[PDB]
């Protein structure tokens, strides 16, 4: 829900590390205007835990939506950004008609076409190179025979949907050999007390009978053993009720 | 960068055809110098191009259109002088005042006055004042005026390696590099001959059958044997010959087939036009309706409170933006051209991912012809019944099949020997076959023997007879509409040849069928990437223009106007006359 967004060959870095992240509002929600992505579900990532996520904010027109693919070649997915074969992640578009655009085009606001080769995955590259493929230079100037790739946007509400101003937010998942550290919401259900019921807390499993305890603990512990090695207390994941 | 530079220029000319205001005409100019200043800042970086170690097709073609120069080779005064005359040759096109020459206190104005005079007029000499005061008004200056145009766009073409200004209109069907789908530029002129040569039989029938219904009303002016005269042919000069199809109407108790009394009693409006009719392109396979077609197009005539030109024409702006642009009225002839228009628009919708050299038809005529596809299929019997908008039960003999096929005779094959008349007159003008004497003496008499019309009253050299159409006031091309009819029966044949369909083609519907969706977007994708004598084969197999789905469309017709033409002449001659008394 970003007021100002970067370009798509100006990829910003916001780090989602040590968080839990609720996707009960914004994915059950959905105020966007698609919902697809390939690898993971949707309903996947409420129970799936990743080491480090990345994201960014940037607009691209609405007939660039289809290079935003693992395995994709093209104009952008080629030349400003490229996606890998390993991409876990999900990629979520949203139009922003009016509050992204401004009269006569968005002319603030670049993107570049064509690059001297192809490019890795992950590339921050505001270069402003020249792409060569003649005979004889150009001593460095937009002149003959140098393409000048860099050329701003023309967004405005009033358009169609090829180029509409698209709020893309790649959502980058990855696991790697670390533990990890940003896990998805999950639902609760009540407690029952004096019964012989089943277990199923953050960090304890078994069953038993929830009765009121007069015992002493501690914030940060989740379950207490007696002098016979056996489980007497739990706190409350949600809470802390021994 | 010319997808922001022409796309400020072209914005501002769809803001000026929805709001003509005095600041308007001049958003057009001052964002139209820049488009203009970019397009000769690269051609002149583009002249020394060598294009003899070039290997690859994609760049070839984006480079060919950036080689031409344009109109500044020449001196500074004659660039003046060009910007000086066009504007002025369309300017007295479109504010002409014409009257009769008998009561000159009453003189009306172009488009409503004219028009209604070549619908409904029976009287011979109040008819013949308007089309002659038209000619003896207007275009008496158009001879000087003309005289020093001729030799100033043959200078153009020399210095541009071409022969005359003849290969200019051929250069866009120049296709090169590519072996065995070689095609000159001198090609173009005898394969119109040749493909005229099976359609004279078909409009010599269509001649003999105008003549012979118009024989009662008008008994004492029109011959058995000889040619027409050119102020009773239903227009202004002969193109559309759909408004003499009051006349020659051939059964009159038969009922026509429309849907004008239908769609009034349901109350539709100018939204259910276009919703109803973008379900024939997602039947067929194309993609589907985009957003910004709806909410900012103008279908209604906003008010009275200010003027809009909505002459329907579908604004390719840029960057996969779609728009159309008509005043949509409750009719049968404003939902064909619904079809018609947004026909062009699918057909830029599919190369979207192209860039601004080949975001183009193959030819000039290449983007029209692929428009009017839908609008053949879309006033069939099997299209208007599966809709709703007809009779449930409608009852379809072989004599209401001809009424139908006359409403397709008329405008499209008439044409096409005016057409042929036209453009063999403006490749031989720049061409300098003929001289200053007979540079009009040779249009009347080439008229009187390949479309069979005279003129009433004989024009001297001082007049200007075929500089009073649109495409001729404002220097279009007009060989693009001998092909609109050929590319548009060659398509309509061979798509519902994968639609399993068994009878004529008249009776064809492409809808309900995805067997010519994908056989027609690999196509439609191309664009100028790929030149159109290799297109042609993806489709209907055949690299060649030829004339084969056209004697099959009126073969029904040919039958009945060799039946009914058995006592009646067929052809012309070159000896009967108006003025010869």
């Amino acid at each position: 829900n970003a007021t100002r967004f970067a370009s798509v060959y100006a990829w910003n870095r916001k780090r989602i590390s040590n968080c839990v992240a609720d996707y009960s509002v914004l994915y059950n929600l959905a105020p966007f205007f698609t919902f697809k992505c390939y690898g993971v579900s949707p309903t996947k990532l409420n129970d799936l835990c990743f080491t480090n996520v990345y994201a960014d904010s940037f607009v691209i027109r609405g007939d660039e939506v289809r290079q935003i693919a693992p395995g994709q070649t093209g104009n952008i997915a080629d030349y400003n950004y490229k996606l890998p074969d390993d991409f876990t992640g999900c990629v979520i578009a949203w139009n922003s008609n009016k509050l992204d655009s401004k009269v006569s085009g968005n002319y603030n606001y670049l993107y570049r076409l064509f690059r001297k080769s192809n490019l890795k995955p992950f590339e921050r590259d505001i270069s402003t190179e020249i792409y060569q493929a003649g005979n004889k230079p150009c001593n460095g100037v937009a002149g003959f025979n140098c393409y000048f790739p860099l050329r701003s946007y023309s967004f405005r509400p009033t358009y169609g949907v090829g180029h509409q101003p698209y709020r893309v937010v790649v959502l980058s998942f990855e696991l790697l050999h670390a533990p990890a550290t940003v896990c998805g919401p999950k639902k609760s259900t009540n407690l029952v007390k004096n019964k012989c019921v089943n277990f199923n807390f953050n960090g304890l499993k078994g069953t038993g009978v929830l009765t009121e305890s007069n015992k002493k603990f501690l914030p940060f512990q989740q379950f207490g053993r007696d002098i016979a090695d056996t489980t007497d207390a739990v706190r409350d994941p949600q809470t802390l009720e021994i | 960068e010319a997808e922001d530079l022409f796309y400020q220029s072209s914005l501002a000319s769809w803001n000026y055809n929805t709001n003509i205001t005095e600041e308007n005409v001049q958003n057009m100019n001052n964002a139209g110098d820049k488009w203009s200043a970019f397009l000769k800042e690269q051609s002149t970086l583009a002249q020394m191009y060598p294009l003899q170690e070039i290997q690859n097709l994609t760049v070839k073609l984006q480079l060919q259109a950036l080689q031409q120069n344009g109109s500044s080779v020449l001196s500074e005064d004659k660039s003046k002088r060009l910007n000086t005359i066009l504007n002025t040759m369309s300017t007295i096109y479109s504010t002409g005042k014409v009257c009769n020459p008998d009561n000159p206190q009453e003189c009306l104005l172009l488009e409503p006055g004219l028009n209604e005079i070549m619908a409904n007029s029976l009287d011979y000499n109040e008819r013949l004042w308007a089309w002659e005061s038209w000619r003896s008004e207007v275009g008496k200056q158009l001879r000087p005026l003309y005289e020093e145009y001729v030799v100033l766009k043959n200078e153009m073409a020399r210095a541009n390696h071409y022969e005359d200004y003849g290969d200019y209109w051929r250069g866009d069907y120049e296709v090169n590099g590519v072996d065995g789908y070689d095609y000159s530029r001198g090609q173009l002129i005898e394969d119109v001959e040749h493909t005229f040569e099976e359609i004279k039989p078909l409009y010599e029938h269509l001649h003999a059958y105008v003549r012979a219904k118009l024989m009662n009303a008008y008994p004492s002016y029109i011959s058995p044997i000889g040619c027409l005269p050119a102020h009773l042919l239903g227009d202004m000069w002969g193109r559309f010959w759909t408004n003499l199809y009051s006349l020659t109407v051939p059964f009159g108790q038969k009922p026509n087939i429309d849907v004008t009394d239908a769609m009034v009693d349901q109350a539709w409006d100018a939204q259910r036009i276009f919703k109803e009719a973008e379900k024939f392109f997602v039947s067929v396979g194309l993609p589907n309706m985009t957003q910004g077609f709806w909410e900012n197009s103008m279908l209604t005539d906003p008010g009275n409170v200010q003027k809009a030109v909505c002459h329907p024409t579908a604004w390719d702006l840029g960057k996969g933006d779609f728009r159309i642009l008509m005043c949509t009225k409750v009719t049968m002839d404003d939902f064909l051209t619904a079809h018609h228009e947004m026909g062009h628009i699918q057909y830029d919708m599919a190369y979207a991912a192209q860039p601004f050299l080949l975001r183009n038809g193959a030819n000039e005529g290449f983007h029209e012809a692929v428009g009017e596809i839908m609008s053949l299929s879309a006033a069939t019997p099997k299209h208007l019944k599966s809709i709703g908008l007809l009779s449930p039960d409608f009852q379809e003999d072989n004599e209401t099949e001809i009424n139908f096929l006359l409403k397709q005779a008329l405008t499209i094959v008439g044409t096409l020997p005016f057409t042929y008349m036209l453009e063999k007159w403006r490749w031989m003008v720049f061409k300098g076959e003929i001289p200053k004497d007979q540079w009009m003496k040779k249009w009347w008499e080439m008229k009187r023997e390949i479309v069979g019309v005279v003129e009433p009253v004989p024009h001297d050299e001082t007049y200007c007879d075929p500089a009073s159409l649109f495409h001729v006031s404002n220097d279009y091309s007009f060989i693009r509409y001998y092909t609109r009819t050929l590319y548009q029966f060659q398509f309509q044949e061979a798509l519902c040849q994968a639609a399993k369909h068994e009878g004529p083609l008249h009776k064809c519907d492409i809808s309900n069928s995805t067997e010519a969706g994908q056989k027609l977007f690999n196509m439609l994708r191309l664009g100028k990437s790929e030149p159109w004598t290799l297109a042609l084969e993806n489709v209907v197999g055949a690299k060649n223009m030829n004339v084969r789905p056209l004697l099959n469309y009126f073969e029904p017709l040919f039958t009945w106007l060799k039946d009914q033409n058995k006592n009646s002449f067929v052809g012309w001659s070159t000896d009967w006359s108006p003025y010869a008394d």
